[PDB]
């Protein structure tokens, strides 16, 4: 999963902890 | 002809049912590619479409020549079938390249099977009748959303469009949110700069640049779905000090506002539905078979008592001893000693299965191996016994110990399973648990809680009918999602899990979007994936439908069924004391009959043993309501130094100043600083502090010289402790925090203090008293649903760093990480994800947030990832496992919740009154007749000189053609008011402008023409006009301040622009319907105002203990707890709870502040953040809502008259309709009118009231002759005093009319009911 600040999509739940907020984990 | 009668004969459907089935299939095998791949399976499955087509038209062909056209297409469900044919057959023959829309239709397949169960017809058509009253709803939804869009339309258009852009290089924003040029907006950090033109932050898709934006993002808002991040971007893109007045009333109108509406809608035509004939002759048939059960089963306990007496005297003086045995054994399994072995052993077993935990050791491995055996063959041995006792009809009679049966032989599979096949566990044996619901026995609640599932049971084809209506919508639109969005997902990195390329992906993603969550997210993703937010948004509208028609159906099965069953229930229940008792009583009276020589003393028994049960008449609101629906349905159907604190303490201006005292130190909680510790203020709050517990303790001492005394003494005491610490160093900080968290009592104190803030405790405490039992129930099934997944997903939560290392020896050292095109080490480390299954607390956390539907496709993520005991997770490992939590949303948010909602509505106690009895007579019928009692016959005022000029100006303002006219030009002005986009040309901006102040002007002839029309202060006696006179005078204000030069750098003056928007409610009145609702729901909201005080002193008490526990968080961002989101003010810590009530992430922000926050620069301490927020956040979820439930309920039943109608005898409502036809006559009030207007006047009104046809008329020909009438009096007298009266006296519970001589007793009933109405009435009544 991503890291913490990694960019991502918010339709892929793939940060580690949190969620994918305005594009960042 | 001669086709139809030997065609029709059953096999045929059955085949046709069986090709649908088929052609379903079909169509959940196919597959999704994107860049026109195709699958080799997909190829095959296409040529099976011309098998399919020509069976339906043959189908369609065979019922042509059997009912003939424009008969057999006079259905609607042939008519669908017709064109879906019709749409096979041209898309067979259609080679052209416009079949995108005509291969869509293909969806409405499933839909066929609709058609070919009648049953599913009927209860289809059931589910839709209860969809008609909420249309009205919805457009009073649709008149908020444009009122509000509209204000969003003049205040946030084009605000999203500047972003920090490094120094104009390629146009790329370093972030994703809105900039300030120099304002107290969000300031550009670094060396970026506020510039021009960015998409914006959805893709630029939630925003208000013109109409149709402005309706989706608020639409997308009343949702409680992603508007909190709307919220932020006005915050950061224009300051966060007047943005919340936007968006708290759009979402406390628009979502708890219309949820209530929609909520007492429901439950008002459940409740007319439910008094039927053909519901009513229903329950009576399942009540009798009760009954009838309830006495054969004593009936065969004599039996067998007579049987075994026989026995006994027979053998006393083989067969007989295997008989004598069973006898024993079937009396060694009646006993209460067996009842409490068997439920020690559950009990038990339920204790040892829910002990496992992940890392558990081995000796506790073993143990409950060999226990799960032993456990086993107890209850198999148990099973066993009881079977040959009782007999294996007998046995499987229960229907409870059916379950035991099959959780028996389930337990076996699984134990045989395991033992061929070491490795998961279904999780069967922990259903044994559900046993010990048989605790439920030995209380006073069985007969409630048993007929409940009574009830159920007696229901499973009508739920299962609407379970499998509910799962075939599901499909429909999973295939038009395919259809539609099929393989085209794939235009950014990867594609999402919320995709529709396969059959089971569409169906998981429409299911996420029927729960709510992400579905604003999966939205965006479609619009990009269709195209840009230029071409794209069409596609937006398959994302409403299934928001909108999913959002009301689901609450329209759910609800239902249980608004049902549990009501069934009830009725059961009570009904099953009054056969008792006035049975029992009957023995009593035969006891006594049957003795005569003797004095009877049963007789007086039975006298004082009668009222005993008698005083435990609650008959809330839905049962009284129910009792007078099955009257008017029968009727229709008929019809067809002590002394000094004594003192102290007594004196009457006491009270008070303990209140502000209160008051005030509730205050100086809430004006505190939790992060500037060394502050002159917290100083300042620190001597209040002192002088406020000072006072405190001296009204405690004198209070005790001579339950809530508790809760003041412990905080009074818990404040005296902290001052005795705070006069030396920091001893124990730890106590000395707790000390101060435990000021928040201080509000609490006024819940003794106000009675009416007492009796709505009181009541909500008898709310949760009513469903604790239910409570508990779904308390144990969450429990095994938690045991279900710690066995299930225990261990399996853990992960590397990177997706390479899959195993926790492997995660070690450094590795290559590529993110922002840079490659850098990172450390390699094993690590767990936030929420997990390791045991049964945390499962339960979890499937708590899942329940909430907050973050729960992370979950299933994760859930579906898992691998094995030790291993990282692995992408789509087990698909199948999600049907878990699938069925786990069908029944804890689905069913549980409707049926709390439902128990809650059904079981409301009237608090009104508190007593059923003041007439004993009369429920809306005094409620109707006040109507007339307090209005006074209100007139219009017409002129009394009528020369040249006043008269006609009066003429021409009253005039039809007027307000024709002026709703004309309200709707005009209020298409030129949304006619507004961003970057217009300016000779459009000022065309706008002209239009707007040639409307204003309009207004403002209209408001100076009405003043010379009726006069200066007859114009501002009615509240509307007044009202009209301050909007046009707002308009003529923000004109002049736009046209003449506007304040240049002073306070800002752009408010006035929402009074010329203020117009909206002007055409509302047109809405008979509408507004008659909306005025009734917010009389009765301002009704209420004690509850609201009591949610609000839980937010209240909330914000101040978030406040002092997590307020000098870090305010770092990229987490939960951020510069939007926090705790540090007291209005941040409002807005805070507000969000979690609404709920976005309020499980994120829980683990955002969990006792290992970095911590904030300017605080005190090094660590700050606790792990209270588990609690803290989870107790709140709990108690708001529920509160929030209780007041809704509380609104709704306060109008249940109006929500059960059954327009027939509308007398409330008519009254209103009669003073406006009579207005246009009478001048003033005058005292008398003549007699000739009145025989005109009952034709006038609505004929409904008083004559319906010309024959009723003969009815009012009796009204008004064959009594005694006013006519004794003058000739001119009036008989609105007469006829009202006589039509509201006659038309319900009329008794007058057969006798016709005992006029004076019935005189002498209504005047004492209405005894005190400082005989005003007098003249009226005759
Ligand atoms: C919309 C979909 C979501 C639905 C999910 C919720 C579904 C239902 C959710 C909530 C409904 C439950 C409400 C309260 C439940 C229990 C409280 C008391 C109810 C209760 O115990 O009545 C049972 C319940 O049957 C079950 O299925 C035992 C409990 C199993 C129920 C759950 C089964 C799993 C689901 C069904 C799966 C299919 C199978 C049926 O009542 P009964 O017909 O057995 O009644 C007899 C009768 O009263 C006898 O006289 C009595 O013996 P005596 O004492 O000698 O008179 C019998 O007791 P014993 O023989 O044990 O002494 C009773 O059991
Ligand atoms: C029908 C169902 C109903 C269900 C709900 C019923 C209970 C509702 C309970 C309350 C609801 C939550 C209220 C939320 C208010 C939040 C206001 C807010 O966030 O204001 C922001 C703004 C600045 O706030 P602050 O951080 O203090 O500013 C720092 C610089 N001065 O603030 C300001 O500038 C303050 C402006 C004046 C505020 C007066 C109040
Ligand atoms: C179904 C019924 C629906 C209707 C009822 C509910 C409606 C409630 C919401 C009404 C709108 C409230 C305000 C919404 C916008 C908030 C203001 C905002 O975001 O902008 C700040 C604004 C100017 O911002 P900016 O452009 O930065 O200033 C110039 C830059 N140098 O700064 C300002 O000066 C803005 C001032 C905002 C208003 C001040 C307080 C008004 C009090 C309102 C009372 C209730 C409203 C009654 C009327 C309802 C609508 C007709
Ligand atoms: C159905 C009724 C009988 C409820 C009974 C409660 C127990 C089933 C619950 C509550 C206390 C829970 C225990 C309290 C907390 C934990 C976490 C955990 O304890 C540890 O210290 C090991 C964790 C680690 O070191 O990693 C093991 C499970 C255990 C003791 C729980 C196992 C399940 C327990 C025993
Ligand atoms: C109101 C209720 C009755 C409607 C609930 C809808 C369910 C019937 C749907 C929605 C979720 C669907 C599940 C969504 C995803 C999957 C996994 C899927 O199994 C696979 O075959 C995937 C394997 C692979 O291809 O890799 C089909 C079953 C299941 C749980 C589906 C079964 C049908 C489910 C349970
Ligand atoms: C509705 C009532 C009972 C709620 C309590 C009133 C709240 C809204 C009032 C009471 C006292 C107020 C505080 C008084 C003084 C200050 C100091 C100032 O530099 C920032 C605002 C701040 C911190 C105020 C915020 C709002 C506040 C906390
Ligand atoms: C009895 C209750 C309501 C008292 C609450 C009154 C509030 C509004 C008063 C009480 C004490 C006051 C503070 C006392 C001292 C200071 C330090 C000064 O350098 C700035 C103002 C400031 C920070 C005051 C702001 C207003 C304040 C917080
Ligand atoms: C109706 C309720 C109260 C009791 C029945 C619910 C429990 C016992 C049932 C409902 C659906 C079941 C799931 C259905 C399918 C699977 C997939 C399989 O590969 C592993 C087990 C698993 C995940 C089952 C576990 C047990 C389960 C969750
Ligand atoms: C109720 C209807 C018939 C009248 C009210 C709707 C009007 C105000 C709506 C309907 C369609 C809308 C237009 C739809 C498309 C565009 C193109 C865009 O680049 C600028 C805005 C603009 C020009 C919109 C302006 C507002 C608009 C004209
Ligand atoms: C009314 C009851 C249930 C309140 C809930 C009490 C429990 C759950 C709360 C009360 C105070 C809390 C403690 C407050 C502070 C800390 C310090 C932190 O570094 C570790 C957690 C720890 C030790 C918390 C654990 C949870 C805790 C003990
Ligand atoms: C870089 O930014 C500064 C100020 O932000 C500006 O003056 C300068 O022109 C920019 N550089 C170029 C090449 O335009
Ligand atoms: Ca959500």
């Amino acid at each position: 999963c991503k890291g913490k600040g990694a960019k991502c999509s918010r339709l892929m739940y793939d940060c580690c902890t949190g969620s994918c907020r305005s594009g960042k984990c | 002809k001669y086709a139809k009668r030997i065609t029709e004969w059953p096999p045929f459907e059955y085949m046709i049912l069986a090709t649908i089935i088929a052609n379903c299939i079909v169509l959940a095998l196919e597959q999704h590619l994107p860049d026109g791949d195709k699958t080799p399976m997909s190829e095959r499955l296409d040529d099976t479409e011309p098998y399919f087509i020509g069976i339906f038209c043959f189908e369609a062909g065979i019922k042509i020549i059997a009912l003939g056209f424009v008969s057999y297409l006079r259905n609607g469900w042939n008519v669908m079938d017709f064109v879906v044919v019709l749409t096979g057959i041209l898309a067979t023959a259609g080679t052209d390249f416009d079949l995108r829309t005509l291969r869509a239709v293909r969806v409405l397949r499933p839909l066929k099977l609709v058609s070919g169960i009648p049953s599913l017809q009927v209860v289809l058509k059931s589910i839709m009748k209860a969809m008609v009253p909420l249309l009205q709803i919805g457009l009073l939804l649709f008149f908020a959303i444009l009122m509000f869009a509209i204000i969003g339309l003049e205040f946030y258009m084009g605000k999203f469009h500047k972003a920090c852009f490094p120094n104009s290089t390629d146009a790329e924003p370093v972030g994703d949110f809105p900039c300030g040029k120099e304002a107290p907006a969000r300031l550009c950090e670094g060396d970026t700069e506020c510039r021009e033109y960015w998409p914006g932050p959805n893709f630029g898709i939630t925003n208000f640049d013109n109409i149709l934006f402005a309706i989706l993002t608020v639409f997308q808002c009343i949702t409680m779905e992603g508007w909190t991040d709307i919220l932020y971007n006005t915050n950061d893109a224009a300051g966060n000090t007047w943005n919340w007045l936007y968006f708290i009333p759009l979402i406390i109108i628009g979502s708890f506002f219309m949820l209530n509406l929609v909520l007492g809608v429901l439950s008002g035509e459940f409740a007319k539905e439910r008094e039927r004939v053909e519901n009513r002759r229903a329950f009576l048939k399942l009540r009798r078979q009760q009954q009838i059960e309830r006495e054969l089963n004593g009936y065969l306990e004599w039996i067998f008592k007579a049987e075994e007496v026989m026995l006994a005297e027979e053998d006393r003086n083989f067969r007989r001893k295997e008989k004598m045995f069973r006898f024993f054994i079937r009396r060694m399994v009646k006993a209460q000693s067996f009842y409490w072995v068997v439920l020690c052993v559950v009990a038990l077993n339920t204790l040892c299965v829910a002990m496992v935990h992940y890392n558990q050791p081995r000796r506790l491995t073993t143990t409950l191996y060999f226990a799960e055996f032993v456990f086993l063959g107890l209850f198999l041995t148990e099973m066993s016994l009881k079977m040959y006792g009782l007999g294996p009809r007998s046995y499987f009679r229960s229907s409870f110990n059916c379950f035991d049966f099959g959780v028996i032989v389930g337990s076996v599979f699984e134990v045989v399973w395991a033992a061929i096949k070491p490795g998961s566990s279904f999780g069967i044996s922990v259903l044994r648990a559900l046993r010990l619901l048989r605790i439920f026995k030995v209380t006073k609640y069985w007969s409630s809680l048993r007929n409940l599932v009574v009830s159920l049971l007696n229901s499973m084809k009508s739920i299962i009918s609407l379970l499998f209506l509910l799962f075939l919508f599901i499909v429909v639109f999973a295939l038009l999602g395919m259809q539609l969005f099929g393989g085209q997902f794939n235009f950014q990195d990867e594609t999402p899990t919320t995709n529709f390329d396969t059959f089971p992906a569409a169906i998981l993603t429409v299911f996420q979007i029927l729960t709510g969550e992400d579905w604003n997210a999966v939205m965006y993703h479609g619009i990009e994936s269709q195209g840009g937010v230029s071409k794209g948004m069409f596609s937006s509208f398959y994302f409403i439908v299934l928001t909108l028609f999913g959002n009301y159906t689901l609450l329209n099965v759910f609800l239902a069924i249980a608004v049902d069953n549990l009501a069934n229930a009830q009725e059961l229940t009570k009904d099953e004391e009054e056969m008792e008792e006035a049975a029992n009583q009957k023995l009593a009276l035969q006891k006594a009959k049957e003795v005569a020589e003797v004095s009877p003393m049963s007789a007086a028994n039975i006298s004082i043993a009668a009222r005993q049960q008698n005083s435990a008449k609650a008959r809330s609101v839905w049962e009284q309501r129910a009792s007078q629906l099955r009257l008017q349905n029968l009727r229709a159907s008929c019809e067809a130094l002590r002394r000094f604190c004594h003192y102290i303490v007594t004196m009457r201006y006491f009270e008070v100043v303990i209140l502000v005292v209160i008051a005030l130190s509730s205050i100086a909680l809430a004006a505190e600083d939790p992060v500037r510790t060394d502050s002159p203020r917290n100083n300042a709050l620190k001597y209040l502090d002192y002088i406020f517990t000072g006072v405190f303790t001296f009204e405690m001492v004198i209070k005790m010289i001579d339950l809530w005394n508790i809760l003041d003494f412990i905080v009074v005491s818990g404040a005296l402790v902290a001052f005795a610490f705070s006069g030396s160093k920091g001893k124990d900080i730890n106590t000395i925090k707790s000390l101060r968290v435990l000021r928040v009592l201080r509000p609490l104190k006024t819940i003794k203090r106000l009675p009416k803030l007492k009796a709505v405790f009181d009541c909500v405490v008898n709310s949760l008293k009513n469903v604790l039992n239910i409570l508990i129930v779904y308390m144990l099934f969450m429990f095994i649903f938690a045991v279900i997944a710690v066995q299930l997903f225990k261990g399996k939560f853990f992960y590397c760093t990177d997706e390479s290392k899959e195993l926790e020896r492997d995660c070690r050292g450094q590795y290559l990480d590529y993110e922002k095109e840079e490659v850098e080490a990172q450390p390699r480390q094993w690590k767990k994800y936030d929420f997990h299954y390791d045991n049964v607390l945390w499962a339960l956390l979890t499937l708590f947030t899942v329940s909430t539907g907050e973050g729960w496709p992370m979950v299933l993520k994760h859930s579906v990832d898992a691998t094995y005991e030790e291993q990282g997770p692995s992408p789509g490992y087990r698909m199948e496992l999600s049907i878990f939590y699938v069925v786990y949303f069908v029944v804890f948010p689905f069913f549980f919740v409707n049926i709390f909602v439902a128990l809650i509505i059904i079981t409301f106690q009237e608090q009104g009154d508190k007593v059923m009895s003041e007439c004993s007579l009369e429920k809306n019928e005094r409620a109707c007749i006040d109507f007339a009692i307090s209005a006074k016959p209100l007139t219009r005022y017409m002129p009394q000189n009528r020369q040249s000029f006043q008269y006609k100006t009066w003429t021409f303002v009253v005039s039809p053609p007027f307000e024709y006219f002026i709703m004309a030009m309200i709707a005009l002005n209020t298409v030129v008011l949304m006619m507004k986009f961003y970057d217009a040309p300016y000779e459009y901006e000022l065309m706008l402008k002209c239009l707007n102040i040639v409307f204003t002007s309009m207004f403002s002839m209209e408001c100076v023409l009405k003043i010379i029309a009726f006069g200066v202060l007859n114009y501002f006696r009615d509240a509307w006009n007044v009202f009209d006179f301050v909007t046009v005078l707002g308009s003529i204000t923000d004109i002049l301040v736009t046209e003449i030069a506007e304040t240049n750098n002073f306070i800002n003056l752009s408010f006035l622009r929402l009074f010329r928007a203020a117009r909206l409610i002007k055409l509302l009145r047109q809405g008979y319907t509408i507004r008659i609702l909306l005025w009734t729901f917010v009389q009765s909201f301002k009704a209420l105002p004690y509850v609201c005080l009591l949610i609000a002193m839980l937010f209240f008490i909330y914000a101040i203990i978030g406040m002092q526990v997590f307020g000098n968080i870090a305010l770092d961002d990229d987490t939960s707890i951020n510069r939007h989101n926090n705790f540090r003010t007291f209005l941040q810590a409002l807005m805070l709870l507000f969000r979690s009530a609404t709920g976005e992430a309020w499980h994120e922000i829980m683990l955002s502040c969990l006792s290992n926050q970095a911590c904030d620069e300017q605080a005190n301490a090094t660590e700050c953040g606790s792990d209270f927020a588990y609690f803290y956040f989870v107790s709140f979820i709990f108690l708001c809502s529920f509160l929030m439930l209780n007041l809704f309920v509380a609104v709704i039943m306060d109008n249940f008259e109006y929500l059960t109608r059954d327009s027939s005898i509308l007398g409330p409502h008519h009254l209103d309709e009669f003073i406006r036809v009579w207005a246009e006559y009478d001048p003033a009030a005058c005292g008398r009118i003549s007699y000739n207007d009145m025989f005109e006047m009952l034709k006038h009104m609505s004929p409904p009231l008083g004559l319906g046809k010309k024959c009723p008329a003969r009815v009012a020909y009796k009204r008004l002759v064959r009594m005694n009438m006013p006519i004794s009096n003058e000739d001119m007298t009036v008989h609105f005093t007469s006829t009202l009266m006589a039509l509201i006296r006659t038309a319900l519970e009329i008794k007058l009319a057969p006798a016709g001589t005992k006029q004076h007793q019935c005189d002498a009933e209504l005047r004492k009911e209405i005894s005190v109405v400082w005989a005003n009435l007098p003249q009226k009544t005759l």
